[PDB]
C-alpha cells in the first residue's frame, strides 16, 4: 500500500 | 478557482530491447512522475490523503495512457515511451500486442494529432479523469464532482477563446474519454497477464498498482 | 439537418422467474426494437447497409444499457426490464451479478435520476453512441463522425435553451459515456460466460450479436 | 449474420 502514501505525504 | 494556467504548469513541470519490458519499465518510471504531477493540480493536495490514493489508483492507467499518446503525435506509426525508446507498429505486433497498440494509434494518437490537441487541453482532460467521482470508496464523492465540473468549465472557456472557430471543439475533447476508458481496461488486462505469467520483470510501484483494492 | 424533435420521436415510437434468464430474454426482445429505433434516426437509413450493421453491432450493448437505465429512474434499488419484470438489488446479488448491477445503479440510474435527464437528452446520447466513428470496418469513418458532430451540436443547443440555468449540463451529459462504455464491457463479459456455460437459454438474435466479427 | 441484415432491409 505504502509507496503511494509516502509519495503523497511529500 | 480553477485556472487553466496552473494545469499547463503541471504538465510542463513533469516533462523529461524487448517492447513489453520497456513498457513495464516506463510505466513504473512514470508512476512517480504522476504523483508529482497530481500534486501540482489545483485543490488536489487539499483532499484527504485516502481519497488522493483512491483517485490515483482509479485513474493511473488512463492518465499514463493519455500522456504518451499525446507525446507520440510527432511520431510515425509508433509510440514514444518515457524511457526514450520508440515502439513501432511492427515491434508491438511481434510482441503479441498489435491489437491494443493499433487501437491507441487510431482512436487516440491520430485523433490527437489531427485536431492538434494542445498541452492545456491534454492537461484538462487528465484533470477530468483524475477527478473521477464514480471511484468507489470516496469519502466525499460530491466534492470530487465539484472539482471536475470546475475543470471542464475552465476548459470550455479556454476552447471558445483560443478556438472560437471551432464550436464543437469542447465536445470533441470529451468524446475521446470513452475510447480512453476502453483502451485503459484492455491495457490493464495485458498488464495483469504479464504479472501472472511473471516472465516480465515488474518493478515495485507498478507492482503496487496491480494489487488488490 | 439534425432536428432534436425527430430524435425524441425515435424514443417515443419504441416505448412498450430467474433474473438472468429474464435479462437474456429482455435483451433479445429489445434488439428488435433497437433496429426500428435506429431507422427512425435522421440520416441513419441512408448509410450503406454494411455500416449500419457495423454500427449496430458495435453499440447495441451500450444502447440497450442506456435505455433500461433511464427507464428505471422511477424505481427503487432495481431495474425495470422491457419484459415488465423488476430485478432488485437482492435478486441480482443472489444471481451472482451484484457488482455490475451496483455499478449501473450508482454510475448510471442514480445519476440520471438526480439530474432529471429527459428523453430528448437520452435520445441524443444514444445517437452519439450509435454514430461511433471509432468502429472498425467502417467504409466512411469521416461521415459517421460528421453525423455525430451534428448530434451533439443539436444537443448543446437544446440544453442551453431548455436549461439556460445549467451551463455545464451539456458536459455532464457527455461525461456519463465513459461509465457507459465501461459498464457495457463488463455486462458483455457477463453475457459471454452465460453463453459459454450455456445453462441459460439464449434466443437467436441475442445469440447473433454475441458471435464473431 | 442474417437476422440483422434482414431487419435493416425492412
Ligand atoms: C501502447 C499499448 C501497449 C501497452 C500494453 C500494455 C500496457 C501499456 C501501458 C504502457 C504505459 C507506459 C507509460 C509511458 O511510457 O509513458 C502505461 C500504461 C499502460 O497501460 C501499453
Ligand atoms: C443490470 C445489469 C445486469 C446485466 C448483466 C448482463 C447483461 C445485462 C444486459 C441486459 C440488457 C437488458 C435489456 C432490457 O431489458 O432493456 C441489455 C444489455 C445487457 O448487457 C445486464
Amino acid at each position: 500500500h505504502k509507496i503511494l502514501h509516502r509519495l503523497l505525504q511529500d | 478557482d480553477m485556472p487553466v494556467e496552473r494545469i499547463l504548469e503541471a504538465e510542463l513541470a513533469v516533462e523529461p530491447n524487448d517492447p513489453v519490458t520497456n513498457i513495464c519499465q516506463a510505466a513504473d518510471k512514470q508512476l512517480f512522475t504522476l504523483v508529482e504531477w497530481a500534486k501540482r493540480i489545483p485543490h488536489f493536495s487539499e483532499l484527504p490523503l485516502d481519497d488522493q490514493v483512491i483517485l490515483l489508483r482509479a485513474g493511473w492507467n488512463e492518465l499514463l495512457i493519455a500522456s504518451f499518446s499525446h507525446r507520440s503525435i510527432a511520431v510515425k506509426d509508433g509510440i514514444l515511451l518515457a524511457t526514450g525508446l520508440h515502439v513501432h507498429r511492427n515491434s508491438a505486433h511481434s510482441a503479441g500486442v498489435g491489437a491494443i497498440f493499433d487501437r491507441v494509434l487510431t482512436e487516440l494518437v491520430s485523433k490527437m494529432r489531427d485536431m492538434q490537441m494542445d498541452k492545456t487541453e491534454l492537461g484538462c482532460l487528465r484533470a477530468i479523469v483524475l477527478f473521477n467521482p464514480d471511484s468507489k470508496g470516496l469519502s466525499n464523492p460530491a466534492e470530487v464532482e465539484a472539482l471536475r465540473e470546475k475543470v471542464y468549465a475552465s476548459l470550455e472557456a479556454y476552447c471558445k477563446h483560443k478556438y472560437p472557430e471551432q464550436p464543437g471543439r469542447f465536445a470533441k475533447l470529451l468524446l475521446r474519454l470513452p475510447a480512453l476508458r476502453s483502451i485503459g481496461l484492455k491495457c490493464l488486462e495485458h498488464l495483469f497477464f504479464f504479472k501472472l505469467i511473471g516472465d516480465t520483470p515488474i518493478d515495485t510501484f507498478l507492482m503496487e498498482m496491480l494489487e488488490a483494492p
